[PDB]
């Protein structure tokens, strides 16, 4: 099917606390597979996914480069977005960077994406045609006038044509037992009566991969997406995702709600309903 | 801004007294990232607590997994302590082996 | 892998 590859950098300022910590994550999908921390005793890469512990000592240098560099530079960063909004040096902000290739499912390439907000809003964005930007403010504009002056943009895209798309390939098949492998969701469906006259329909689905999944009730039929309980998508910790759904029914009426399932890991949506 | 972290607590494994399975403690949609989270055993901190590498999500919001080995009982209370700079005090999560 | 180092100077933000 289709596949992602994405970076996600953190980079957080704590004056009075040392120089501002960097941290970055890359995953294939929902799998993390590496991660890098300023912070660390000995920062250097670490592999965070089985396949990738086979990439040679070259790989890990690479990596460790790019990642120390980048901490020195968004160092400055912050210090550049502090001026740009007037900000006092007393107080802690954070950048972070969110990069990466969607691969449709023949492998080619869907698009790019190349995303960084200041203090959890979005700051810059690079556009799909991985040429232009898009500056949330007066001083994103700063940032947007500074990488068109640099031909930052042609980076960018050189990388998320190229390099993204033909390692995200690689990892695929390196660890395609996993990254290449749905794992449908075991779904059941649980009562709890609140009341003499309510009962709550709990529907459950547990151990899928990949963490999409849609769980929706219906009443005769129709979407109950109103009074739905829907908790986010949880991750279990053995690489697998949990979630459910649920909802407060009258004693009695618990055969009119359905819950339907839809996963890739399965080939139909699946329909389930209380069994007593 | 900033944003409160959502809280889940909950098992890997389906609940079973007597068997080894995994707490978890999930927080996410939280902003900035510093975050405290600890798991409770009977009211008390459970050492040696592991979590995941700090990543967001498209909205920009955090999210950490925090996790230990236990063994779930008829007895024994299990839940999740947050603190966050958007609480004025911690947060408190029960576990409950039904959400 | 994540995006490589430009020939010249890292541009900040």
């Amino acid at each position: 099917g289709s596949h992602s590859m994405r970076y996600f950098y953190t980079a957080m300022s704590r004056p009075g606390r040392g120089e501002p910590r960097f941290i970055a994550v890359g995953y294939v999908d929902d799998t993390q597979f590496v991660r890098f921390d300023s912070d660390a005793a000995s920062p250097r890469t670490e592999p965070r996914a089985p396949w990738i512990e086979q990439e040679g000592p070259e790989y890990w240098d690479r990596n460790t480069q790019i990642f120390k560099t980048n901490t020195q530079t968004y160092r400055e960063s912050l210090r550049n977005l502090r001026g740009y909004y007037n900000q006092s040096e007393a107080g802690s902000h954070i950048i972070q960077r969110m990069y990466g290739c969607d691969l449709g499912p023949d492998g080619r390439l869907l698009r790019g994406h190349d995303q960084s907000a200041y203090d959890g809003k979005d700051y810059i964005a690079l556009n799909e045609d991985l040429s232009s930007w898009t500056a949330a403010d007066t001083a994103a504009q700063i940032t947007q006038r500074k990488w068109e002056a640099a031909r930052v943009a042609e980076q960018r895209r050189a990388y998320l044509e190229g390099l993204c798309v033909e390692w995200l390939r690689r990892y695929l098949e390196n660890g395609k037992e996993t990254l290449q492998r749905a794992d449908p969701p075991k779904t059941h469906v649980t009562h709890h009566p609140v009341s003499d006259h309510e009962a709550t329909l709990r529907c459950w689905a547990l151990g899928f991969y990949p963490a999409e999944i849609t769980l929706t009730w219906q009443r005769d039929g129709e979407d109950q997406t109103q009074d739905t309980e829907l908790v986010e998508t949880r991750p279990a910790g053995d690489r697998t995702f949990q979630k459910w759904a649920a909802v407060v029914v009258p004693s009695g009426e618990e055969q009119r709600y359905t819950c339907h399932v839809q996963h890739e890991g399965l080939p139909k949506p699946l329909t389930l309903r209380w069994e007593p | 801004i900033q944003r409160t972290p959502k809280i889940q607590v909950y098992s890997r494994h389906p609940a079973e007294n007597g068997k080894s399975n995994f707490l978890n403690c999930y927080v996410s949609g939280f902003h900035p990232s510093d975050i405290e989270v600890d798991l409770l055993k009977n009211g008390e901190r459970i050492e040696k607590v592991e979590h995941s590498d700090l990543s967001f999500s498209k909205d920009w919001s955090f999210y950490l997994l925090y996790y230990t080995e236990f063994t779930p009982t008829e007895k024994d209370e299990y839940a999740c302590r947050v603190n966050h700079v958007t609480l004025s005090q911690p947060k408190i999560v029960k576990w409950d082996r039904d959400m | 892998l994540p995006e490589p180092l430009p020939q010249g100077q890292l541009t900040a933000y």
